[PDB]
């Protein structure tokens, strides 16, 4: 179908793929912040969730938000009674670039519970527009995903929802998950979703496409496999109660394997 | 910042803000100026992000982005006029085919650039492709466009100056896809050979009545899907479909065919800027200079 652009599909996963190399955080970033850790992180990213689930937000602004977050952490030293400020400022931005309505910075203000005023969130805005300098259009592991599941045999949307849920937990743990490129995280998560749900493994046509084999992607997917059997006992739980919701087929309450036999 | 630069007039103005003409004092370099609540708009958040990915031949420059505490600049290279002044200051002769040629190319070229980086325009008329007096023609006005994701997702709906917009958009349907923009562009390949707008509708009805009417009411055989789309009602009257060679008389073969592939109903099987490159109609292109001082 031409909402699959099939002229077109080959030259914007190259484009996304370098992309990518480009738009990356710095591994190391948090080591060097003087005031906050992966679990002030953590608590952000998770607290984000629910301000999309709030606002029945876009799975794509979620990421996006993160990814600038990231970028922006990765040059800017930032106090923990700020990060909050910072973390706002992202959504709101991510809202404006990929929302058709987003919501509106008073909303932005009032989910805050007043802790900053309108102005700040603005003059936030603008700094990390600046920052980033305007380089807003990332790609993310959504991004990926939407074109792996185009080569599921056939649909099945058990595996397309649990493989964003997974690449969403992705999100919430700054180590591992900042060593990995989005690509990458998206292909171990869909390989896992798959195997989870039908036992299918990584097909050939995404070998073909991509360039990655259950061997180069062995570092990400052990992690990820940690992170799903430990997911219940997380201190952050806000993608598992979005993810029972029948919008996403209840995959949170699915399962995980408790091997994967690579 | 704005010290080195000398404004010398307006060229342009709507709800995005105004353009000026401007020149770099040091570099003597010419440029566009355009000069820009709920912080930073997202149409200028949008315009920009998107265009510092994108520097193609055609498609208008994005020189600088001047960020002030109260202001916003964004800085373009200077084109010197849009393609509806340029139609109209061509009334009596026409368009020289070999310009009307090179300006399609041109802007297939731009487009199929635009859709291999993921981005649709959504606003294709002929004030917002730009000619200079080298006889390149360049994309212009990224605030209405968007990145899209593959497979793409629900975007917003009405999209397209409405002459300009696709049956795909005013029929309702869930998705919309970079068939769109080849449907405007097939609207101004046509209007670029008549110098008037193939479908003026006033209204979204009108519009797809206008369509309608030129093209033959779509049914079944013709767009698989089209009598179950949101806005389609089955008391739409049924007009035949008339003749390509009717709808622009001027047009030889070859333009007639890449015309039909362009305005195809079926978003599925109309062509694809990147296919329409290798039509045989551009087998003689080449890129002389406009015919007219401008
Ligand atoms: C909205 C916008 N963003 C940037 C431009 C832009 C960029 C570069 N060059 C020009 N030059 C120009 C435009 C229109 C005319 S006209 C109406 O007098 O024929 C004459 C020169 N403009 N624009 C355009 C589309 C106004």
């Amino acid at each position: 179908s031409v909402n699959e652009v099939p002229d077109y599909h080959e030259d914007i996963h190259t484009y996304l793929r370098e992309m990518e190399v480009k738009c990356k955080p710095k591994v190391g970033y948090m080591k060097k912040q003087p005031d906050i850790t992966n679990s002030m992180r953590a608590i952000l990213v998770d607290w984000l969730v629910e301000v999309g689930e709030e606002y029945k937000l876009q799975n794509e602004t979620l990421h996006l938000a993160v990814n600038y977050i990231d970028r922006f952490l990765s040059s800017m030293s930032v106090l923990r009674g700020k990060l909050q400020l910072v973390g706002t400022a992202a959504m709101l931005l991510a809202s404006k670039f990929e929302e058709i309505y987003p919501p509106e910075v008073a909303e932005f203000v009032y989910i805050t519970d007043d802790t900053y005023t309108k102005k700040q969130v603005l003059r936030m805005e603008h700094l990390v527009l600046k920052v980033l300098a305007f380089d807003l259009a990332a790609p993310t592991i959504n991004q990926f995903l939407t074109q792996y599941f185009l080569h599921q045999q056939p649909a099945n949307c058990k595996v397309e929802s649990l493989a964003m849920f997974l690449g969403e937990l992705s999100l919430i743990d700054a180590d591992p998950y900042l060593k990995y490129l989005p690509s990458v995280i998206a292909a171990a998560a869909f390989h896992l979703a798959l195997y989870t749900v039908t036992g299918q493994s990584w097909p050939e046509s995404l070998v073909q496409k991509t360039g990655y084999t259950l061997e180069t992607l062995k570092p990400c997917l052990l992690d990820l496999h940690q992170t799903y059997l430990r997911a219940p006992q997380h201190a952050q739980q806000s993608i598992r109660e979005k993810y029972k919701n029948s919008k996403y087929h209840g995959v949170s309450l699915l399962n995980p394997p408790e091997t994967l036999n690579v | 910042s704005m010290e080195n630069f000398q404004k010398v007039e307006k060229i342009g103005e709507g709800t995005y803000g105004v353009v000026y003409k401007a020149r770099n004092k040091l570099t003597g370099e010419v440029v566009a100026l355009k000069k820009i609540t709920e912080g930073v708009p997202s149409t200028a958040i949008r315009e920009i992000s998107l265009l510092k990915e994108l520097n193609h031949p055609n498609i208008v420059k994005l020189l600088d982005v001047i960020h002030t505490n109260n202001k916003l600049y964004l800085v373009f290279e200077f084109l010197h006029q849009d393609l509806k002044k340029f139609m109209d200051a061509s009334a009596l002769t026409g368009i020289p085919l070999p310009l009307i040629k090179s300006y399609l190319f041109q802007l297939l070229q731009g487009l199929a650039f635009c859709h291999s980086h993921r981005v649709l325009h959504r606003d294709l008329k002929p004030q917002n492709l730009l000619i200079n007096t080298e006889g390149a023609i360049k994309l212009a006005d990224f605030g209405l466009a968007r990145a899209f994701g593959v497979p793409v997702r629900t975007y917003t709906h009405e999209v397209v100056t409405l002459w300009y917009r696709a049956p795909e958009i005013l029929l309702g349907c869930k998705y919309y896809s970079t068939a769109v923009d080849i449907w405007s562009l097939g609207c101004i390949f046509a209007e670029m050979v008549t110098r008037r707008a193939l479908f003026p509708g006033d209204s979204e009805i009108d519009q797809l009545f206008r369509i309608f009417r030129t093209l033959g009411t779509p049914d079944e055989v013709v767009w698989p899907g089209v009598t179950s789309m949101p806005d389609y009602k089955p008391s739409f009257p049924k007009w035949a479909r008339q003749d390509f060679s009717k709808v622009v008389p001027p047009l030889d073969e070859d333009g007639r065919s890449l015309l039909s592939q362009m305005l195809h109903y079926d978003p599925n099987k109309r062509i694809s800027a990147k296919a329409a490159l290798a039509h045989p109609f551009f087998q003689d292109v080449t890129k002389p200079v406009p015919h007219l001082r401008l």
